[PDB]
RNA sequence: GAUGUUAGGAGGGCAAAUCCGCCGAAUUUAAGCAUAUAAUUAAGCGGAAGAAAAGAAAAUAACUAUGAUUCCUUUAGUAACGGCGAGUGAACAAGGACCAGCUCAAACGGUUAAUCCUUCGUUUGGUGCAAACCUUUCGACGGAAUUGUCGUU
RNA sequence: UAAAGCUAAAUAUAUGUAGGAGACCGAUAGCAAACAAGUACCGUGAGGGAAAGAUGAAAUAGUACUCAGGAAUGAGCAAU
RNA sequence: ACGGACCAAGGAGUCUAGCAAAUGUGCAAGUGUAUAUGAUUCUUUAAACAUUUUACGCAUAAUUAAUG
RNA sequence: UUGUGUUGAAGCGAAAUACGUGAGUUUUCGUGGAACAUCUCCCUAGUGCAGAUCUUGGUGGAAGUAGCAACUAUUCAAAUGAGAACUUUGAAGACUGAAGUGGAGAAGGGUUUCUUGUCAACUGUGAUUGAACAAGAGUUAGCCGCUCCUAAGGGAUAGCU
RNA sequence: AGCACAGUCUUAACGAUGGAUGUCUUGGUUCCUACAGCGAUGAAGGCCGCAGCAAAAUGCGAUACGCAAUGAAAAUUGCAGUGACUGAAUCAUCAGAAUGCUGAAUGUAAACUACACCAAUUCCCUGGGAAUAGUGGUACUCCUACAGAAA
């Protein structure tokens, strides 16, 4: 039944393995389903479950390993970067829409809306 | 007729496995049956 | 004639004009014209008409389960950052 | 009432009564503690657990104690050690308590029910 | 100028209540009908956003003058239009909401494009458990640009 | 001071999602749809488009048992 | 002459705009606080309250195509 | 405003030495099983039905009536079964009469095929039958097709509108 | 053991038929407030799947009525089985992982699971050792940059 703080600790080939041999016991289920049999038809499900989390324990290990070779280095694969709505992705960078041509600069920098307490 | 495109063949499973009746057990815990001759899957 | 405007040409009724639509699902491709009576199908475009206003609320935006719009609902109000998970314990 | 966050409303409480979590189910199926727990811990009610040992006050059994059996969060029903009942069949089934109709003396207590009582403290 | 599965990017479709462009009827009213009316509406086609559009005067006034746009109250069912029939019909001022101004081009700077971008980098920081982010200034190697970038007003 | 350009606010919203309200409707009403409803079903097709809520406090009380019946059912001195 | 086999439920002068008359009510050469503001106004409150420490409407004057 | 309700509300049914000219009101008994009035005043309206070839749903008389008459035609015995004119078997008698209710395919249908069950409805008489219902099963290709070619034609590329 | 003619019509009582009335109400409607886009990073829409016993809807996507993580936190139950004595059974949350075939659909196609061509691709172990015909890519328009040819 094997949870997920077990098998991060794992290696990926042993991972792989494990992964197969449950995939082969779901096969023999599978196969006693088919034959004239309920004994450990309800076992499956369990199994079921125990390799996706394998999977899932073994995808994320392989993303964090894609996510360290394409450390920065400016482009990067699609999936790695900032998935995040379209329009949002297209949109000037704050810093961008904030930037000044110099000469509102300079008067912004000499002329602040001050601050000025009417009495 | 006896030579149908795999989609449509499909298409006919999906609809054969759609007219089977509910489970009994489930009962413990249907008005879409379609006889073939007397209302058509109109594909 | 046998085969009048009536029941004998019923008869002869056989052979679709539509068959299925990829796409639409819906029985309205005519084979011969190539051409999907509800969605307009090798047009890219969905041939929706304001008036008819049944037929747009039969086929929007809501009606289907949203794979991918429906996860991404409730992200605005959390606000969380992209590839950001919660503390552990 | 006076936060209008929160609705009124008849229907929305109802539906939101009948239609709730699991974890919503939970919290409203309490139960007034004894005038003895009371003093010990300065709770009012909790949420019934399976081996406390509650004292039906309404119903037809307005005086039976019992460990508590099953609780089942779908219907609203505690079901209580003696509080048996023939079936048509004969099957001897147990009558079910809404929480509201019992009492609960004897305190079944694990770190999460300690953990809650130090939070009401 | 073509050409490239060259390196990097963009568009396409869905959705529409409000919104912006076109395109564009007729029923209807006139006790008929033809101009009118319906209506710069419906439908059609296209395009945006959390709002859009408008907007910083080639404006109004004729005053002791006001001072971008928008919206509300009004002006006003008024001026006006109209087989002067049916019917249609604003604007300025006034009272408010809200109030924000600006930069190109042109002028000027050649004792020198000061600009700008791509790729490759380099090394201080900040929050994060990580993931990512955040900023920091420093060069190169490319190009772009004198058919004009940047500063000055 | 036309023939180049930008610009927040007050404004609008019968779409969607989420809230909250009502001198609103109460199952022939109210959305077409309180229910596996844009579902079933009809139409080649564009499209058209329903009906259908309520046992009881509790079925963890949904009809045990006996008799008559081929069975459905019926009856009970039997039963929730 | 037409409609009505029967029964149940549904089923038809309404709502807005602007004008008028009638009548009630307030105030009265005035009247209406319009938008909007303000409040120690905030379940009800989308009401109620208030009106800044010469707005506008209709009326108070008519008449003329008109300068008047 | 000031009240009635599980010592039984609304509703409904039948009434009543009842009241009202009348719309109605009121009360009794029964059923019913939870709400209900306000006439103290006035507020509000999707406010009152016999008709609309009204709408919707239901139910009648017609009426156990019309009718269940194309395709020449059935009969005997036995079996199965609660029950057999129309299920099965046998024996007759018949028909289709290779332009066939015969064999194969196309379109269309879509599992109707098949076995085992089986009868609530349906199979306009019956029914143990069934194309109904339920449970399972069943479609095997290098050669049969599609897949390739081009046809009448279609959709596009360049432009051009 | 007897006696009512029958039918038609009427009234009352007690039933059938039907679903009115009344009572409800996880629904609608209206108004108010608030935010407000999804998509070549493959959208909406459509198909096909996915449960031990599973049709619909609901949920989900070959990790398929759910995985991880977080916050609850002892159950879940029709049976089977799985769990507790807290990453576990169940809820909510949902940011990680994943997301079949399509569809703008985009390699050519389309009543095809038809067909190209270019990369062979993928995994494991610290440069080898294993797999699998599997996996990617190739649309049109456009922009910047580069390329070597054209006048
Ligand atoms: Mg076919
Ligand atoms: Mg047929
Ligand atoms: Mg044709
Ligand atoms: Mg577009
Ligand atoms: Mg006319
Ligand atoms: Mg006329
Ligand atoms: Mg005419
Ligand atoms: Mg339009
Ligand atoms: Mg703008
Ligand atoms: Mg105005
Ligand atoms: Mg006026
Ligand atoms: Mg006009
Ligand atoms: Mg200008
Ligand atoms: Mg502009
Ligand atoms: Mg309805
Ligand atoms: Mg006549
Ligand atoms: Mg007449
Ligand atoms: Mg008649
Ligand atoms: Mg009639
Ligand atoms: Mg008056
Ligand atoms: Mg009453
Ligand atoms: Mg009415
Ligand atoms: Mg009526
Ligand atoms: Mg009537
Ligand atoms: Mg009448
Ligand atoms: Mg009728
Ligand atoms: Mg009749
Ligand atoms: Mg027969
Ligand atoms: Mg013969
Ligand atoms: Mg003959
Ligand atoms: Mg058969
Ligand atoms: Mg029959
Ligand atoms: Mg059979
Ligand atoms: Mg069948
Ligand atoms: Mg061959
Ligand atoms: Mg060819
Ligand atoms: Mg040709
Ligand atoms: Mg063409
Ligand atoms: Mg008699
Ligand atoms: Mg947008
Ligand atoms: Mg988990
Ligand atoms: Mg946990
Ligand atoms: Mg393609
Ligand atoms: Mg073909
Ligand atoms: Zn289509």
């Amino acid at each position: 039944n094997v949870k997920a703080y077990e098998l991060r600790t794992l290696k990926k080939k042993e991972l792989l393995d494990k992964l197969d041999e449950l995939k082969k016991e779901l096969s023999g289920l599978r196969i006693s389903k088919a034959l004239g049999n309920s004994a450990k038809n309800s076992k499956i499900h369990g199994v079921r479950k125990n390799v996706a989390r394998v999977l899932t324990v073994y995808n994320q290990k392989r993303k964090m390993e894609l996510r360290q070779l394409y450390k920065n280095k400016k482009f990067k694969p699609y999936n790695l970067r900032k998935k995040l709505t379209k329009n949002k992705r297209l949109q000037l960078s704050p810093k961008q829409k904030a930037a000044m041509t110099l000469r509102q600069k300079k008067k912004v920098q000499n002329f602040p809306q001050r601050k000025y307490l009417v009495v | 007729g006896s030579i149908k495109r795999f989609r449509l063949k499909q298409r006919l499973g999906k609809c054969r496995r759609q007219n089977r009746p509910v489970p009994h057990w489930y009962r413990l815990k249907n008005t879409k049956r379609r006889h073939w001759r007397r209302t058509k899957l109109g594909l | 004639g046998k085969a009048g405007k009536g029941t004998g040409s019923f008869g002869k009724r056989n052979g679709k004009t539509h068959f299925l639509c990829l796409r639409c699902g819906k029985r309205s491709y005519h084979l011969q014209k190539k051409k999907c009576a509800s969605c307009g199908y090798p047009s890219a475009k969905k041939r929706r008409f304001n008036w008819s206003v049944k037929a747009k609320r039969r086929n929007t935006t809501g009606t289907g389960r949203c794979r991918y719009i429906k996860t991404l609902r409730r992200k605005l109000k959390n606000k969380f950052t992209e590839g950001s998970t919660p503390k552990p314990k | 009432k006076f936060n209008k966050q929160k609705s009124s409303s008849r229907r929305k409480m109802r539906k939101a009564h009948f239609t709730a979590p699991a974890g919503l189910r939970r919290k409203i199926m309490s139960s007034k503690l004894s005038k003895e727990l009371r003093l010990k811990y300065k709770t009012r009610s909790l949420p019934v657990r399976k081996d406390d040992e509650v004292l039906i006050c309404r119903g037809h059994n307005h005086g039976r104690e019992g460990k508590v059996v099953k609780i089942n969060r779908k219907r609203y029903k505690i079901y209580v050690e003696r509080v048996t009942r023939e079936k048509v069949n004969g099957e001897s089934t147990f009558i079910g308590i809404h929480p509201s109709n019992v009492v609960l003396t004897k305190l079944k207590v694990d770190k999460n029910r300690k953990k809650i009582l130090d939070r009401k403290a």
